[PDB]
């Protein structure tokens, strides 16, 4: 719903509360709120490092297996 | 008179398997009873040899305690000599259970 | 006649798996179920299936342990010490229950015994001449 | 059609607005209102980084499910 | 379940025994004898280099296969 | 047909004008007008960087959609 | 079977001086004649590098193609 | 078959000339007109690296098709 | 009588190859039992000249020792002289095997 790079400038600034990601689609819930979506265009190796850098918090989510 | 004769056959192989427990040969097994411990010769806990031994199934439950000698090593640590001149050590012992039920009980639940 | 070819059946297997080769570099330990029962030599034995069985121990073979570490001297100098120690193995009665993880138990007693020995002579000397 | 050669010559310039991500065809949209598409050959790890460096707006699109 | 971030802060206080590594999934025991899992969100290189500079202690899992 | 390391060395002498990369296959044409085929063993992360840095005209190409 | 852990400790000792490697298990008979056996946890960049740097033997072995 | 270490050294002593990768399997061809057969345990990135620093032929292959 | 006859001649000449075993001029054979070694002369390990010699199919085996003398060469390596002088040297010894017996107990498995 957002552009790739947008989400990285907005947490440059700390502006997420909270970051949990899973697969490729990631939804960001920002300090006032408010909520959308934002996509991947590849992998970066330094994303999660860059997350890290300004105490971001971190969470997984299990693997969804097909019943 | 065909299931009675057979009913009684199929109960009796299974408690048999579940009573018979074995000691290895660096290993000894204690036969504890519900809470306390299976006492003889004026109250002396029995350590069992490595043989064949019969419990009652679900009554009495069997602590393995292994008899080798166990091999304990220290890491690095600082220690202050006469002269204040810190050392660093490295420094393994060597200790063999003397006392299986002593142990068992000091050492409550035989946690290395 | 049914009973008895069910009889014939479960002996074989019992025979089967029960019979051993054990090689030569090797020697068999038969043992009881809690107890240990006697050491074969080599060749073909034969045990009972799931009333004994055997443990071969490499009696033959000579294994080697080299025990280095940066040991202290007699002159408060320091030397990087490299040995190596080639041994064997005796009756595994005692190899196998005297102490646990016997061959590791030794080589940290070689540590022990090298940091001593370098301990009590002087660097030049281990250079050169303490060597033999 | 644009080969990739001059692509790099395109965005290394900063002439280039939005860029479309997924898999490794990548539909180009530039400055002058122009669009055309493009083909990644390799796995580089000095795209992002190129991109994100220059601080050029660029997102990528969820993929699409299996008929 | 415990979020993957606070393990890595507790991974810093070096409150944990050892753990078991199995897919994606991170089954743990901490030297307060406490059991938890959490899931690892992306693969990161340096988590192996950290733990072994950190003493803690690592198991690897045989590969699954369906007999 | 020429090897893998020929090839390179064929790059660094500034000789190669046009390349393709499909898969682990690539096609070559060099300044003199004349063809071959090389194989890339295992990938090369400098490979990539080092061919842009001599200049050399990298092409791609669409995937082969099954019909 | 023993611990990953230790045996990372235990190559870093010097301890090996054979090494074999199916998939993802690790077959291993040391100087002393001793075996053992673990799995990798994952892929690790570097665990081959101090290896070969100790000069420890590493032995691999084909893909079994089924009849 | 040779050993993946012994291989190495011997690389490095100068004493090979052609090297054919298809797939896990090198056809080594020594300066002495000898040929054996090797299998490398695991992914080695710096492989390639240390093979082209000491002037040696690599080779690429094709993948067999099913007919 | 026909298929009678001629099957025992087949098995017999395949039967035969199989039990003869020679010994190289350039080597020495011991042959050897299940596990054990053959012996005679109050147990003194037997080796077998170069000549044509006869064992039970599949039930002996025979390890082949050479008696050729073997060359080990040593690579450049640093030695400390009296004066601390470190010196390359490159040496190589010849050896030969004198108790064929001894060495594949000593060598197990008969490995130079």
């Amino acid at each position: 719903k957002v552009d790739y790079s947008t989400f990285l400038q907005e947490v440059n600034n700390d502006q997420v509360r909270e970051a949990r990601i899973n697969g490729r689609e990631i939804n960001v819930t920002k300090k006032d709120s408010n909520r959308y979506t934002t996509y991947i265009p590849v992998q970066d190796p330094k994303l999660l490092d860059n997350l890290l850098t300004k105490n971001v918090k971190v969470v997984g989510e299990p693997p969804e297996e097909p019943s | 008179m065909r299931k009675s004769v057979i009913a009684i056959i199929i109960i009796v192989l299974v408690v048999l398997y579940m009573s018979v427990f074995v000691v290895k040969e660096g290993e000894r097994g204690i036969t504890l009873r519900f809470g306390k411990v299976l006492r003889d010769d004026d109250n002396k806990p029995l350590v069992y040899e490595p043989g064949l031994h019969f419990k009652i199934p679900f009554i009495e439950t069997v602590k393995m305690l292994d008899a080798r000698i166990q091999t304990m090593d220290n890491q690095a640590d600082r220690f202050v000599t006469k002269e204040k001149k810190d050392l660093i050590v490295d420094s393994y012992i060597k200790w063999r259970i003397s006392d299986f039920s002593r142990y068992y009980l000091a050492t409550g639940g035989g946690d290395i | 006649r049914v009973v008895t070819i069910a009889a014939a059946a479960i002996v074989i297997i019992w025979a089967a798996s029960g019979f051993y080769t054990i090689k030569e570099a090797e020697r068999g330990v038969v043992t009881r179920f809690g107890k240990f029962s006697h050491l074969v030599e080599p060749g073909l034995n034969w045990k009972p299936t799931f009333i004994d069985e055997v443990k071969p121990v490499n009696v033959e073979a000579v294994r080697e342990l080299a025990a280095s570490g940066v040991m202290l001297t007699s002159d408060e100098n320091v030397v990087r010490v490299e040995m190596n120690v080639q041994y064997r193995v005796t009756n595994p009665e005692k190899y196998l229950y005297s102490v646990t993880s016997p061959d590791d138990s030794l080589r940290q007693a070689t540590d022990s015994a090298l940091r001593g020995v370098i301990g009590k002579y002087t660097m030049d000397r281990i250079l050169t001449e303490g060597r033999t």
